[PDB]
């Protein structure tokens, strides 16, 4: 599956950001949401051809993408931050890199700091691309409905196979045992982060009109379905620890 | 047909 993940890995997406324009929160947040829309088209194309995922019913595929989109987006952001800047900045796109200054102007400074902490962890662990690609699949399968999916057994089989796949990757001991522990603790830490990101996302989505924070059609459809489920307690995060 | 539906059933 590791060779498959390397080939289907989505190419970098440009924000189309103009650096000579004013750094207002409305402009910054709207640019990032339009970027999220373009990135998510690739994410869904990547998901569609994943070994095992293609065997889940379409309704379970939609549920998993709607629950995990924020986690996949933040994890990929930290991956680019690590690979292009050695986790000094938040590399949203090649033409949109956040420093402390942009973080303050985006009106989401603490959440940016929270997303930066994950990039810092990637530098500390010296995360490999192979480890990253399996962890991304585990994030796609990290949240399910409270009453489970339509094909819960098929889901559990796929997820166990990807956990085993991560164990096989780190065994390439002692250090490999500590690595599996550290990579799975890092996966669980995404739940707390994503909970805070979605809180601000849901607020800006509700207050889109007053705030003038644009959302592309891709994000409107996902958030319209996701928001009622999360807010009513229908989401069930899956943890490796606790 | 939603955008997620379209992209998963191409
Ligand atoms: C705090 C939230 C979390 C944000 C997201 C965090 C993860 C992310 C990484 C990217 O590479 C591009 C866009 C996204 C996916 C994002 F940066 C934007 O979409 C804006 C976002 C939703 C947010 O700032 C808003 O709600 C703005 O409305």
């Amino acid at each position: 599956p590791v060779m498959v993940l390397e080939n289907i890995e989505p190419e970098i997406v440009y924000a189309g950001y103009d650096s000579s324009k004013p750094d207002t929160a409305e402009n910054l947040l709207s640019t990032l949401n339009r970027l999220a829309g373009k990135q998510m088209i690739q994410v869904v194309k990547w998901a569609k051809v994943l070994p095992g995922f293609k065997n889940l019913p379409l309704e379970d595929q939609i549920t998993l993408i709607q629950y995990s989109w924020m986690s996949l987006s933040s994890f990929a952001l930290s991956w680019r931050s690590y690979k292009h800047t050695n986790s000094q900045f938040l590399y949203f796109a090649p033409d949109l890199v956040f420093n402390e200054e942009k973080m303050h102007q985006s009106a989401m400074y603490e959440l940016c700091q929270g997303m930066h902490q994950i990039s810092l962890q990637f530098v500390r662990l010296q995360l490999t691309f192979e480890e990253y690609t399996i962890m991304k699949v585990l994030l796609l399968l990290s949240t399910i409905p409270k009453d489970g999916l339509k094909s819960q057994a098929a889901f559990e089989e796929m997820r166990t196979n990807y956990i085993k796949e991560l164990r096989k990757m780190v065994t390439k001991s002692g250090q490999s045992w500590q690595r599996f522990y550290q990579l799975t603790k890092l996966l669980d830490s995404m739940h707390d982060l994503v909970s805070d990101l979605l809180e601000f996302c849901f607020y800006t989505f509700r207050e889109s009109h007053a705030l003038k924070v644009e959302f592309p059609a891709m994000l409107v459809e996902i958030i319209s379905d996701q928001l009622p489920k999360v807010e009513s307690g229908n989401a069930k995060p899956l943890y490796f620890h606790r | 047909k939603s955008l997620l539906q379209q992209l998963l059933t191409e």
